[PDB]
RNA sequence: UUCAUCUAGACAGCCGGACGGUGGCCAUGGAAGUCGGAAUCCGCUAAGGAGUGUGUAACAACUCACCGGCCGAAUGAACUA
RNA sequence: GCAGUCAAGCGUUAUAGCGACAUUGCUUUUUGAUUCGAUGUCGGCUCUUCCUAUCAUACCGAAGCAGAAUUCGGUAA
């Protein structure tokens, strides 16, 4: 598959022409698109943009993890 | 005037197989597309077989001419239908051949042959439709040698 | 199979006799065998006609037959073979020639089936199934790329009467 | 840089001086390395070491076979 | 529970770094299906998870069973039992990794291309100036060689154009073949086109030089016209130091004119032994691609 | 150059008296597998002996005396 | 212990062993009964298309090659140990590459063949010099000046070691390129060559220098007896 | 200790040869002994693999398998203690 | 671990019996998804020293080791 001893020269399965392959390239860029705009709704607004200014949420407190012990 | 002399590798009857020549043509300032027409002129008579090209230049012309080769001739004489490589690959060459035709094609390739004898380029010549993977014979190339080399096949000319 | 007895020993071969065949006119058995041979046997007799069939490297793995309503009258039909080395070898029993060895396949083929519209169906390791006319000296006419793995088996809608040929459920 | 631009450095400007000359004499070393070792090496990676070499000197047997 | 603990860290190490295949930009996600085969890259990251899940799993049973063992003996055959079992799914895991150390070292010397930046693609026939135009523009240090395909991968240059950064990309030449004779080489290429929205400058040479003829190459350009839709295109003819587009034939001149006929792209004319034609080449296709960029975002 | 601790080779009486009975019940062991196990049970003239020309003669002669000396 | 370890290569041919060399000495033999005139030739630093071409154009004719001490002894070293009648002579007479030339033509033709055969060839260390050559300065190309550079290709940079090394030659990797700082001069006409000298003119492919068989004397079958040919023995 | 090589030349070295059909067939953008898959033959030999590795984008060049020239008397391999 | 395969040796005139190195099956299947009975002794504080089986610091070697950063290894308490 890969490497110094590979002989895959061709892909597996080929898009059918041109046409194909860019109608589907364009549906999965749309689909990033649309899919990137979701998670940034949430997780940029939140996760991401606390390592910028350096914050941190505060520990976990040890009392919620009480009827969890072995 | 000097005379240059090129040795390829081409398909026959197919233009633009000069491409790889473009590091030949470049200091050489020839023309690239009259360079494949001649090679294509020159490789009318072998239809998808690979033969050895030779491209001959003195002052300012371009002469192609075809050499033989003992697998290109046992290809040849195989007489297998023409193929595009669109349409066939991994194609086998496992066809019949009869003696007469391989002692022609030994007669062919003596002018350039080592071998003191025609039954020598002969069995060198099998030996190349046996690397080719083609029959002798209806028989192996090998046996037909061994039979040869016993004695039972005789060479005419002496 | 009337009395449940033998009746004929066929013992031509060298190694283990991979597939067998009997004629869609029943007048002769193909036998392919794993030292890369046919061998065709007069059943009647219990004989083998004349030498062996050779040009295969490699064991062979399926037998078919030419279908009588594409064969014409006053003539015998020609028994297609195939083997590991991944070609398919078409045979002239009346001459007891090789005509044609188509060899467009990359691995071990499965199987060989003689359609009646003039066509043969390879199938082979290499994940493709070939389309070759003989009305056009056995060349490969199309490449059917679907499959994911080895094909083993395919089967044809007319595989039953291909291989009854003119004989019926009543045998006359 | 990008792609295999060590393999393309060594072609435009070639090894350091002593590349062939230093790795030829190492080479020629290993024989007197591989003898300290074996004399040399204790506990854990002696033990290691003797068992490796006796699966090397198989694997070349069966090779040679 | 230690020797458990060390496989874990060493597999967490391996799942946490490599790339997200189907997580990433579409156009990374092709490359990297093209250089390392996608199925094999997630089979092989699985099998890396489920070794990470089989040794948690036997670690957690020797020590519930080590909790009944009765003598040094006994306890000392369930760790040992516990070790080797453990060896054992390592083994198995021998093909994957050594595959996934070549993806690493591949992958690490891969060059950054931003899918989104401002973009001038480079395309056309082997041996008709591409990587020739990228050193005069960048500088990048791709080889440039009179022989086909000395370029094998994707190269990437930098320059600035009225205080913007612009990426130039050069890719492997691109022979007229069908998609299913096509090989991964010319798939580098064939993505980075259809991905990257820029100015695509198609390159053409009328010396033949490159081995291709004139016709050859209108109808390799003919045949990737479906991939430059909604970007940007140019026709750099270069070598015209040797001959220009002025003293063509007739119905070469023709083809020449029928290259131009489609909307909306432009014809000009480059020697990469003329600094100031390259220049000028690049400064069009950087205003070509801003205008097209601005009109995008005011709407 | 900082120097380790060497192994002491004082001889400990408790190990010696181990050791003869470790050694005792070896070889009583030994014994016993010799006695139950199922194995199935003339390097001639050196090739640097310098009469090994005579050394044949003579055993070829006394075979041949040997031949006749049981007959007759 | 403490020996050298001997290199195994794992190869497709052996070793031949005195089988081979009793081989060549009953030919020998044989062909001295066969044929009429026996020929010492004198083939050092021959090349094997050239010694093919020399077999091809004495075809019916029997050339046998081998080790100098077998073909002597199938000759007969000594008057009481010659296969014929005073072929002594002709046996001490072989030195160095020796080859045999059984025929059955005529001295004048066989004289003839041998004073007109010349071929060009590589430059042997200890050899006069045929030419003076100069590596130019600049870029090193394939051919070193010989032919126009344009039409030259220039050297492969995997030589660039070898020439550095090997041969003493002053030289440094510019963009992948064998440079020298000034021109190099090689060897002046006339001029005793060693080896380095040798091979850098065998790297270079100049080929300036003759070649051309001796022949020592040969040997009458019924005459019995040797005439000294001195051929080419300048 | 047992095998082998050896003044019709031991081992080590240096030098020279290391060829011809032939760039063998399929496959590749390219692949010429040396990314791969199957055959691995024939000739000329003193000998020379459809090639042991380095190397090239492919060639080239080098190498070693094998053979010869110089040198001149012992040498090598596997086992045991 | 159990069951097997190979075969350098061991063994022997009866291809029996041992048997290193390698290797396969189960455990454990493919797309990186998603707590289960320690039956009997444990821990702090203050303070010292020792080992090296080295985490950091010193010096080295190897790696597609560009740089930066890291990984594996050697000497070293
Ligand atoms: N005369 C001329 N030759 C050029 C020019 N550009 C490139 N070449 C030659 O074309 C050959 C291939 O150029 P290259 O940059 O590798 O083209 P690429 O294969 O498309 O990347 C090189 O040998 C150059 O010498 C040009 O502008 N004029
Ligand atoms: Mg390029
Ligand atoms: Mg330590």
């Amino acid at each position: 598959a890969f490497g110094p001893k590979a002989q895959r020269k061709r892909p597996r399965l080929a898009a059918s022409n041109l046409e194909d392959l860019v109608k589907a390239t364009n549906e999965d860029i749309t689909k990033y698109e649309e899919k990137q705009v979701l998670d940034a709704t949430l997780g940029l607004m939140g996760n991401q943009e606390d390592k910028e200014n350096g914050w941190t949420s505060a520990a976990k407190e040890a009392i919620f993890s009480k009827g969890q012990s072995k | 005037n000097e005379v240059k002399y090129l040795y390829l590798r081409a398909v026959g009857g197919e233009v633009g197989a000069s491409a790889a020549l473009a590091p030949k043509i470049g200091p050489l300032g020839l023309s690239p597309k009259k360079v494949g027409e001649d090679i294509a002129k020159a490789t009318k008579e072998f239809k998808g077989i690979k033969v050895t090209v030779q491209l001959k230049i003195q002052n300012r012309q371009a002469a192609a001419s075809v050499v033989p080769s003992a697998s290109s001739l046992v290809i040849t004489a195989l007489k297998e239908p023409p193929r595009d490589r669109k349409k066939d690959k991994n194609v086998k060459h496992s066809g019949n051949i009869q003696l007469d035709e391989i002692i022609e094609i030994a007669r062919q390739m003596r002018d350039k042959s080592f071998g003191r004898t025609l039954a020598s380029v002969t069995k060198e010549i099998l030996g190349t439709a046996q690397s080719v993977g083609c029959r002798v014979d209806f028989k192996n190339p090998h046996d037909i040698i061994e039979g040869i080399n016993a004695g039972e096949i005789e060479i005419p000319e002496n | 199979c009337d009395t449940q007895t033998p009746m004929h020993t066929l013992k031509g071969h060298y190694n283990w006799v991979l597939c067998v065949s009997w004629s869609p006119d029943g007048e002769v058995i193909a036998t392919g065998s794993m030292d890369n041979t046919i061998r065709l046997w007069d059943p009647k007799s219990g004989q083998c006609l004349g030498d062996a069939l050779r040009g295969h490297s490699k064991w062979i793995t399926s037998l078919s037959w030419e279908p009588i309503h594409l064969v014409k009258p006053g003539s015998k039909p020609r028994l297609a073979s195939s083997s590991k080395d991944g070609t398919i070898k078409i045979w002239d029993t009346v001459s007891r020639v090789c005509q044609y060895t188509m060899s467009g396949h990359t691995n071990s083929v499965s199987c060989v089936k003689w359609g009646g519209q003039g066509l043969l169906y390879s199938g082979s390791h290499d994940r493709t199934v070939r389309v070759w006319d003989i009305n056009s000296q056995g060349r490969c006419i199309n490449i059917l790329k679907s499959h994911a793995h080895w094909v083993n088996h395919l089967s044809l809608s007319t595989d039953y009467a291909l291989r009854i040929g003119a004989f019926d459920h009543t045998g006359k | 840089p990008q792609n295999d631009y060590i393999e393309r450095h060594i072609k435009q400007h070639g090894k350091r001086l002593d590349h062939e000359e230093r790795k030829r004499k190492r080479e020629a070393r290993e024989s007197h390395k591989i003898s300290e070792r074996a004399q040399k090496l204790t506990g854990w990676k002696g033990k290691q070491f003797a068992k490796k070499r006796y699966a090397e000197k198989v694997s070349m047997r069966k090779k040679i076979k | 529970k230690y020797t458990g603990e060390g496989f874990v860290e060493k597999f967490e190490d391996i799942l946490k770094g490599f790339p997200n295949i189907n997580d990433v930009h579409p156009f990374h996600r092709d490359l990297m299906d093209t250089l390392y085969e996608k199925n094999h890259y997630k089979i092989s990251l699985a099998a890396i998870s489920r070794a990470k899940s089989l040794v948690e799993q036997v670690a957690r049973d020797y020590v519930r069973l080590l909790k009944f063992g009765q003598s040094l003996f006994q306890c000392k055959q369930l760790k040992r039992a516990a070790l080797g079992r453990m060896a054992t799914i390592v083994k198995k895991l021998r093909d994957p990794l050594a595959y996934l150390e070549q993806v690493r070292q591949h992958i690490g010397r891969l060059p950054s291309i931003d899918p989104n930046t401002r973009t001038l693609l480079i395309c056309g026939y082997p041996n008709v100036g591409k990587s020739s135009f990228l050193r005069c523009i960048t500088k990048s240090d791709v080889d440039v060689q009179p022989y086909a395909f000395t370029t094998k991968s994707l190269y990437v240059g930098h320059f600035d154009y009225k205080y913007l950064r612009f990426q130039a990309i050069d890719t492997p030449g691109i022979l007229d073949r069908p998609t299913e004779e096509m090989n991964n080489i010319e798939m580098q290429s064939i993505y980075a086109i259809a991905h990257l929205r820029s100015c695509v400058l198609y390159f053409m040479d009328l010396s033949e030089q490159c081995g291709f003829t004139i016709e050859a190459q209108v109808k390799l350009f003919h045949s990737i016209k479906p991939l430059f839709a909604n970007k940007s295109v140019m026709v750099v003819i270069n070598k015209t130091d040797i001959i220009r587009p002025e003293d063509l034939d007739e119905e070469r001149a023709q083809l020449l004119e029928s290259v131009k006929e489609v909307p909306g792209v432009e014809i000009m004319t480059s020697s990469c032994q003329l600094e100031e034609n390259v220049m000028e080449v690049r400064n069009k296709a950087c205003e070509k691609l801003l205008a097209s960029r601005i009109e995008n975002k005011l709407k | 150059m900082r120097v380790r601790k060497r192994q002491s080779r004082r001889t400990s009486t408790k190990l010696k008296e181990g050791i003869k009975k470790k050694a005792s019940a070896h070889r009583k062991k030994e014994k016993k597998m010799a006695k139950k196990d199922v194995t199935w049970r003339d390097p001639g003239i050196p090739s640097n002996f310098p009469y090994k020309a005579k050394i044949l003669e003579e055993i070829e002669a006394k075979k041949m005396k040997d031949l006749e000396e049981r007959e007759l | 212990r403490s020996k050298r370890s001997k290199l195994v290569t794992l190869a497709q041919t052996d070793k031949k062993g005195r089988e081979n060399k009793e081989r060549i000495f009953d030919e020998v033999r044989e062909a001295l009964d066969t044929y009429r005139y026996v020929w010492v030739l004198h083939l050092d630093d021959v090349r094997t298309p050239v010694l093919q071409e020399i077999r091809t154009s004495w075809a019916g004719s029997k050339l046998i090659m081998g080790k100098r001490k077998v073909l002597q002894k199938a000759l007969g070293e000594k008057r009481e140990e010659e296969y014929k009648e005073n072929l002594y002579q002709l046996s001490k007479l072989c030195s160095g590459v020796t080859g045999l030339l059984f025929t059955d033509e005529d001295v004048n033709t066989v004289k003839e063949y041998f004073k007109s055969y010349v071929r060009s060839d590589y430059s042997r260390p200890n050899t006069k010099a045929p030419l003076t050559f100069t590596i130019p300065e600049g870029i090193v190309y394939s051919r070193g000046g010989q032919i126009p550079a344009e039409e030259d290709v220039p050297m492969i940079h995997s030589l660039e070691p070898t020439m550095r090394n090997k041969f003493e030659i002053p030289t440094k990797i510019k963009a992948g390129k064998i440079t020298i700082d000034s021109p190099y001069l090689v060897c002046t006409e006339g001029e005793k060559l060693d080896v380095r000298q040798a091979l850098i003119l065998k790297q270079f492919g100049i080929a300036a220098s003759e070649f051309k068989v001796k022949v020592s004397a040969y040997y009458d079958n019924d005459s019995s007896t040797v005439e000294s040919t001195n051929i080419n023995m300048e």
